[PDB]
DNA sequence: TGTTGCTGC
DNA sequence: TTTTTAGCAGCAACA
């Protein structure tokens, strides 16, 4: 068997948008790795409905719900990504010596996407400390 | 005389565990066993013996006693092995 | 045809590279078989025989025709031949005239009948020493020289050399130097293991075998254990590390042992290496192998030898984990297969749990198949890149094959090299040395003996750094000794430094004139308060350049009596060089009397019988060897002297003198110097390469590959001589070596020391001295201090200068030049010419970006061997002391250290530094002092886990108890190596902390066992509770934590009088009071 | 709704290359 | 500040492919007729490859031991407000990113052009027991892509033996 | 408070 | 059965 990566779309885009200026690419995109298991609950709709309305740490967005699980503040390189209310993670912006890309594999269709490329990532190497 | 004879001399790997066989069941026929003396006390070399000891009502010729003393360690080392084998 | 070595392209047999050689007994006569890799074959062995020998020693030389009519008659049974020699003898008097002690050499047919005259000749010797022509035989010389040593030796072949091979004997070629490339095979094991214990070879089966031939890859796989057929797959670490791997799936462990039998026999690999494979992985295949009836001596030709190390004839077993252990110079802690790959190939290999092994066979295969292939792959390219260029190039120059080269140890090294170089003169080897059983100083039995070793200084504590001021108190008169010094100084850097001389440097007055200025502005203002400069200065060979300088071996320490005896003591003689040396003993404080006292208590007891199969179950003790007479003595002894004088030891130091000959025949010395000029040869051929690699064209492959291995090779002679010569420098303290010298190695040291506070009195007087150890001072002199400068010379090349390096370089040829050098210009004549010799220099490095040394908890006292070294670019250039590389401790640690050491790199001044420090502390102060209620259950469990392995469990297991004894069987009681991976658990209280160990594998555990095991563990029936944070002691880490802040940072600030920037830890009472006492 | 954390693992592994298959994709 | 979020269900077709320098120019060139696509000879056996107009490249998956999360930037459909928590630090919140895949592999790409050794050694010794050079050289060829010194492909096996000028292969 | 053992630099 | 050396840190016991 055999299928083209259809890469039009984002070409047309990066040609016709300026270069990339901050960690994030215009088209609203981030990687992200961190040396470990991010322990979730294995449920979420039931778990979503006792959270409190003060906190909106488990919110629903079009049906779907999503998790509050961190914030992100950028320090020019350094940057500090908050969990919960007990993690606090330090890292960094690092360039990417291979420019990663993602894509996206239409299993209907056979039709294969370039989604995008990136140049940075944020990287936690340190173990996590409370957020204080 | 059997279970003294030098081993070491046949290079035939085949025909060694053939009479080894052979003399596994003798021992067996004649219910003698190999007991480790481990009374050495040093840890080194606890000597195996033969249960009941044949060699006392054998061997009269004190010269012979200690050449084939040295030549059934060694025999009696493989002979343990193959009944540990079988076993 | 006439034999010459010039004309070997006409000279007949056969050329080869010897690689492997073995004694051999011959249709039996004794023979050596050589084993060639050869060139353009893929090998061919030959074999040499040569006669066994030794020599009898006379006391009368008159009379040596009766000896030889008793020892023909005597020994007629088992001599071949005799044949009266002479030899030079060290011992004897005058020798240094050519006088050579007569001997008889007695030759065998084979080194069994050598053994036989050994045991006929021992029994006259013990009459003669204890009560005719018998008692005219004083002693038996080189009877046990190894018998291949001795044909390697006599016939000048070693392995790593070429030689044809011809009836006359071995010939060594000239023109390759170059190494044949021998196949080589590396292989691990997997086996399938128990639950929380070792593999045992009796019961577990091998899941898989991982090999490398050359650089393709394969793996044998059980099907009966591997649950899925494994396809064929790169594991690629780097693109300088390829590895495809074939995978042949068999169905059961008899194929699979079969099929890695098979393939052995079709690559025929002169080399096999493994990681530790003496010890687990051969053991393992041959336990396995005589299971399943296969004989594996048969089979591939290797068989365990009398140490239970594997060996071959054909092929050497390159263990890997030998040269880790001896040559890598990683410490004990960075050992083990994954340290060594990261510290050495400097990638990450695959790491699996070895309790997941066994499961992952069934669940995962693909993943415990691509572990298995990651530690070939390191292996295999460990032994390319490391220890194949290093054993072969040792084995050039030792007469030994490369599995000796690998595994004696190096002072064993040196006496090969000696015996080389003594045979090569004619030199009579001596007998080994023997300990005496006892000694007495002042009437008191010694316990031990020996000298005053390295000096070793920690002078400051606290952090250093270049962007960091210091104070400096210059003293003015330094600076008027190094100004009236300068002149000589510099021409001394040019003459003798850089082999120069002064004509040919045409600014030699403008660099003088700028230190001048520097110096003069440094005594002006000689109380400075600017930025530091970080040295390291280090006395390049020390030991070996003393002993060189000195003319120091143990074929000179001469007794005033064979100084006496000698017809070069005249009067003005120059020859008796003397020199001092610190002996210390360690004695008991009871007197002889006492002595007799203990001994006669002893002669009325009775002891057991070493005896096994004998009989007579208890002796006398006049029945007992001597030896074993003193040991009952030392016992009684120290309960004794514990209970007279309250003390088991006295120590005493006595300042010694010895005669050290410069007449004496120049065997070891030459050895030394010219072994020390020819690895200084490869430096620069090194260089020259170097330059070579660099010059030419891009196209890495145009035939100049070949250069590149070859600069690999004259690197590893470089660091070959370099071992040798490091080690000439110990084996002279080799107990029970041959040529032993205790003394020597007490001038050697006494002499070091002295040299090393000398150039810290200095440094002390114009800077700051840190720490002192043995050969190195490490310390922070002004900015504005004299650095380092270039001589111009009339062709225009540089000459390197370091001011700092020279000024230590002159006062040392001042002071330690040794005017009584003599070598023997005329051996016809014995004219010897007398000189000035000393090889002793400073070498300089840096300048480096900071230094960070800790602080005793005790008043007044550094902490020696200790410190963190950063470079320029911030990167981590030396470390002392430490933690975390090391096997297990407490995971908190190790991540603390981790994140603690690149922050010295940050602040602008020395409590900016410690401040930076100082935050990530209390970060990881806040983790513990919040129960680490943060973060998740599983990563406070790994963090606060500590690891610890058990060496081999069994009985030595049931013996001792403890912490991880106490996890062990906490293992054994819930589910050789085993890793115990524990807590610490709060309860009970008031218990020891052995008894609190919990293994973590308990909180993985089902409800129910988690809550009986808790329970029965913490002395707790009414435990609930089953939180990990509950059951952990807080306490115990905090205070874990706490003693690494004090060593690394409160100390060193505190240390160094800056105030203590983390005060949640506080310091130790004693440095309370040292800082309170310094601020009065 | 405060059990979200991360199981820190002590150092940073890189597993072996894998070839890839059609159903690797989909 | 971004708040990251996290769906209960992530999309496996997003994967991340490593490109090298040479792949970004081919990546960024709307001239190509076909620019990029996968290959493979079958579904369940084959390698996979990836090819551009002229150049073929093999692909090979590289698994991580760690919690790789991609996030998108999204505007949420009703506004949402989150309180603070003792979280310092914290800028306004200006757009808002979920991680919608969680990847645990890379696909390198490894340019590739689009039996038995002892065997076949001992059958090229046979027919004839000493062998010239240019005439073993292209007999050797197909043992070991190694792209090695020609003499230790021959010596995988048999071995060379020189004289005066010729160099012959024997055993 | 000191010495002594052991491991390991 | 074969085998380089001394100086030092620091935990833990006991004189
Ligand atoms: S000092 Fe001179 S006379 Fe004395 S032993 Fe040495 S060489 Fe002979």
């Amino acid at each position: 068997p055999s299928v083209d990566i259809d890469a039009s779309q984002w070409q047309k885009l990066t040609q016709s948008r300026e270069k990339q200026t901050t960690v994030i690419t215009p088209l609203g995109m981030m990687m992200l790795e961190i040396q470990g298991e991010l322990e979730l609950p294995k449920d979420f709709a039931s778990l979503a409905r006792r959270d409190s309305p003060n906190e909106g740490r488990f919110s629903e967005q079009d049906g779907e719900t999503l998790i509050r699980f961190g914030s992100l503040q950028i320090d020019g390189e350094r940057a500090t990504l908050f969990v919960g209310k007990k993690q606090r993670l330090l890292g960094k912006v690092t360039k990417l010596d291979v420019p990663m890309g993602i894509m996206h594999f239409n299993s209907k269709d056979n039709k294969v996407e370039l989604v995008d490329v990136m140049k940075y990532k944020v990287i936690f190497k340190d173990r996590p400390l409370p957020i204080m | 005389s059997m279970i003294s004879s030098d081993f070491n001399k046949i290079r035939n790997l085949k025909l060694k565990q053939a009479i080894m066989e052979e003399l596994v069941q003798l021992l067996k026929s004649f219910q003698l066993n190999l007991i480790q003396n481990r009374s050495e006390g040093f840890d080194v070399r606890g000597g195996l013996t033969i249960d009941p000891p044949i060699d006392e009502v054998v061997l009269l010729n004190p010269k012979h006693i200690n050449e084939v003393q040295h030549k059934r360690a060694n025999n009696l080392s493989s002979l343990l092995a193959k009944i540990e084998e079988n076993r | 045809g006439r034999f010459d070595a010039k004309d070997i392209d006409q000279i007949p047999g056969r050329v080869g590279w010897l690689t492997n050689m073995h004694a051999t007994l011959v249709s039996g006569i004794s023979g050596v078989d050589f084993y060639f890799l050869d060139e353009e074959g893929g090998s061919f062995k030959s074999t040499v025989v040569y006669d066994p020998y030794f020599f009898i020693a006379c006391n009368d030389e008159s009379r040596v025709n009766d000896v030889e009519e008793l020892v023909k008659k005597y020994l007629e049974s088992c001599l071949k031949s005799l044949q009266i020699i002479r030899k030079e003898d060290l011992t004897m008097d005058n020798h240094l005239l050519g006088l050579q002690k007569t001997l008889i050499k007695l030759s065998f047919v084979n080194s069994n009948q050598l053994f036989e005259a050994r045991k006929l000749l021992r029994p006259i010797l013990q009459d003669n020493a204890n009560n005719d022509a018998k008692h005219l035989i004083e002693d038996i010389r080189e009877y046990d020289v190894p018998y291949h040593v001795r044909v390697s030796i006599d016939k000048d072949i070693r392995v790593g050399k070429w030689y044809k091979v011809t009836q006359q004997g071995f010939i060594e070629d000239t023109r390759k130097i170059a190494f044949a490339d021998p196949v080589v095979m590396a292989f691990d094991i997997e086996t399938t293991k128990p639950p929380l214990k070792f593999p045992d070879s009796a019961v577990d089966q091998i899941m898989m075998i991982s090999y490398m031939i050359d650089g393709e890859g394969f793996l044998i796989t059980n099907r009966e254990i591997i649950s899925e057929d494994i396809e064929d797959f790169e594991y690629t670490p780097k693109p300088e590390y390829p590895g495809f791997f074939t995978i042949f799936n068999e169905n059961d462990e008899v194929a699979l042992l079969q099929r890695f039998f098979e393939h052995i026999r079709d690559v025929r690999p002169t080399v096999i290496s493994t990681f530790n494979g003496d010890f687990f992985d051969w053991p393992f295949i041959h336990n396995r192998s005589k299971i399943h009836g296969l004989d594996m001596f048969d089979e591939i030709g290797f068989a365990p030898d009398a140490e239970g190390e594997y060996k071959s004839s054909y092929c050497s077993h390159m263990d890997c984990f030998r040269w880790v252990k001896r040559d890598s110079y990683l410490p004990q802690g960075s050992q083990g297969l994954k340290a060594v790959t990261q510290s050495k190939l400097g990638y990450n290999p695959i790491e699996l749990d070895p309790e997941l092994m066994t499961p992952y066979a069934f669940e995962k295969p693909q993943h415990l198949s691509e572990y298995s292939v990651s530690d070939a792959v390191a292996t295999y390219y460990l032994y390319m890149k490391y220890v194949h260029p290093f054993i072969f190039s040792l084995c050039t120059i030792i007469p030994l094959n490369p599995d000796e080269t690998l595994r004696k140890g190096t002072g064993t090294l040196c006496e090969m090299l000696l015996m080389v170089q003594a045979y090569q003169h004619n030199i009579l080897l001596p007998n080994k040395h023997t300990d005496p059983i006892e000694r007495f100083y002042d009437g008191h039995l010694l316990e031990s003996e020996t000298y005053v070793g390295g000096h070793v200084e920690s002078l400051e504590a606290g952090v250093f750094r270049s962007d960091l001021k210091n104070e400096f108190k210059i003293d003015p008169s330094a600076i008027d000794e190094l100004l009236q010094e300068l002149p000589e100084a510099l021409k001394f850097s040019v003459e003798v430094e850089n082999k120069s001389s002064v004509d040919k440097v045409t600014n030699f007055e403008e660099i003088k004139n700028q230190i001048t200025q520097k110096l003069l502005e440094l005594k002006e203002n000689n109380i400075r308060n600017e930025l530091p400069l970080i040295y390291h200065v280090d006395v390049a060979s020390m030991y070996p350049n003393i002993m060189t300088t000195n003319r120091l071996q143990p074929d000179s320490i001469k007794a005033e009596r064979d100084c006496a005896s000698c017809d070069f003591n005249r009067p003005g003689k120059t020859c008796a060089r003397k020199l001092k040396w610190a002996w210390r003993g360690e004695f008991f404080p009871s007197k002889m009397d006492e002595y007799n006292m203990i001994k006669r208590a002893l002669q009325n007891e009775t002891f057991p019988n070493k005896n096994k199969f004998s009989k007579k179950k208890v002796l006398t003790f006049d029945e007992l060897s001597y030896a074993d007479q003193v040991i009952h003595i030392k016992k009684r002894l120290t309960e004794y002297s514990r209970k007279v004088y309250h003390r088991v030891k006295v120590s005493e130091i006595v300042e010694r003198e010895a005669i050290v000959c410069q007449r004496e025949n120049p065997f070891y010395v030459d050895t030394v110097k010219s072994f020390r000029d020819r690895r200084y040869e490869f430096k620069g051929l090194a260089k020259t390469w170097k330059g070579n690699l660099s010059k030419i064209d891009p196209s890495d492959k145009h035939a100049r590959d070949e250069a590149k291995k070859m600069i690999v090779l004259y690197d590893s002679l470089q660091l070959a001589h370099k071992v040798i010569l490091n080690s000439f420098y110990g084996y002279v303290m080799r107990k029970g070596s041959r040529w032993y010298s205790m003394e020597m190695a007490g001038i050697t040291c006494l002499t070091g020391a002295t040299i090393i506070q000398m150039a810290r009195a200095l440094v002390e007087r114009v800077g700051r001295p840190l720490e002192l150890d043995t050969d190195g001072i490490w310390c922070i002199l002004p900015k504005s201090f004299p650095e380092t400068y270039f001589f111009t010379l009339e062709n225009g090349k540089k000459l390197y200068l370091s001011y700092p390096c020279s000024m230590l370089n002159y006062r040392v040829h001042q002071k330690f030049t040794n005017h009584q050098y003599q070598e023997l210009k005329d051996p016809l004549n014995y004219i010897y010419e007398t000189h000035s010799e000393n090889t002793i220099f400073f070498e300089v490095d840096g300048p480096y970006k900071a230094m960070i040394l800790p602080s005793s908890k005790e008043e007044g006292k550094g902490i020696k061997k200790r410190y963190a070294v950063f470079n320029e670019d911030g990167s981590l250039a030396e470390l002392k002391g430490f933690e975390l590389k090391r096997r297990g401790e407490l995971q908190l640690i190790k991540n603390f250290q981790s994140d603690i050491f690149k922050v010295f790199l940050e602040g602008d001044t020395l409590e900016g530094c410690y401040s930076a420090v100082a935050s990530v502390c209390n970060r990881w102060l806040d983790v513990l002092d919040s129960h680490g209620l943060m973060l998740e259950d599983e990563d406070l469990v790994s963090l606060i886990c500590e690891n610890r392995s058990m060496s081999k469990t069994l009985k030595e297991y049931e013996g001792q108890k403890s912490t991880s004894i106490t996890t062990a069987r906490r293992l054994g009681d819930f589910l050789k190596g085993l890793q115990c991976k524990y807590i610490i658990s709060s309860k009970p209280f008031n218990a020891p902390v052995t008894e609190r160990a919990i293994p973590v594998a308990i909180f993985s555990a089902d409800i129910p066992i988690k809550r009986s095991f808790l329970r029965r563990w913490t002395l707790d029936p009414s435990l609930e509770d089953l939180d990990i944070r509950t059951i952990i002691d807080w306490g115990y880490y905090r205070e874990r934590l706490g003693s690494a802040i004090q060593k690394i940072i409160t100390i060193p600030a505190a240390l160094q009088g800056v105030s203590n920037p983390v005060p949640r830890v506080e310091h130790p009472d004693w440095l309370k009071r040292k800082i309170a006492t310094k601020e009065d | 709704t405060v059990k979200i954390w991360v199981k820190y693992n002590e150092g940073f592994s890189n597993a072996v290359r894998k070839n890839v298959t059609w159903n690797n994709l989909w | 500040s971004i708040n990251l979020h996290s769906a209960p269900e992530y999309d496996p077709s997003y994967k991340l492919i490593q490109l090298t320098p040479e792949l970004l120019d081919i990546i960024q060139d709307p001239v190509q007729n076909h620019q990029l696509r996968f290959k493979s000879l079958d579904k369940d056996k084959s390698e996979v490859v990836l090819c551009s107009h002229d150049k073929t490249w093999v692909l090979k998956q590289r698994k991580h031991s760690n919690t790789v999360l991609l996030m998108r930037e999204f505007v949420p459909e009703q506004p949402i407000t989150f309180d603070e928590t003792l979280l310092f630090g914290l800028s306004k919140p200006y757009m808002d990113v979920v991680g919608f895949a969680k990847t645990e592999s890379e696909f390198e790409t490894r340019e590739t052009h689009g039996m038995d050794p002892k065997e076949r050694f001992k059958v090229l010794f046979r027919l004839q027991s000493q062998w010239d050079l240019e005439d073993i050289k292209p007999l050797i060829e197909e043992l070991n892509s190694r792209g090695m010194k020609i003499d230790s492909f021959i010596m995988k096996y048999a071995r060379r033996k020189r004289l005066g000028k010729k160099t012959v292969v024997t055993s």
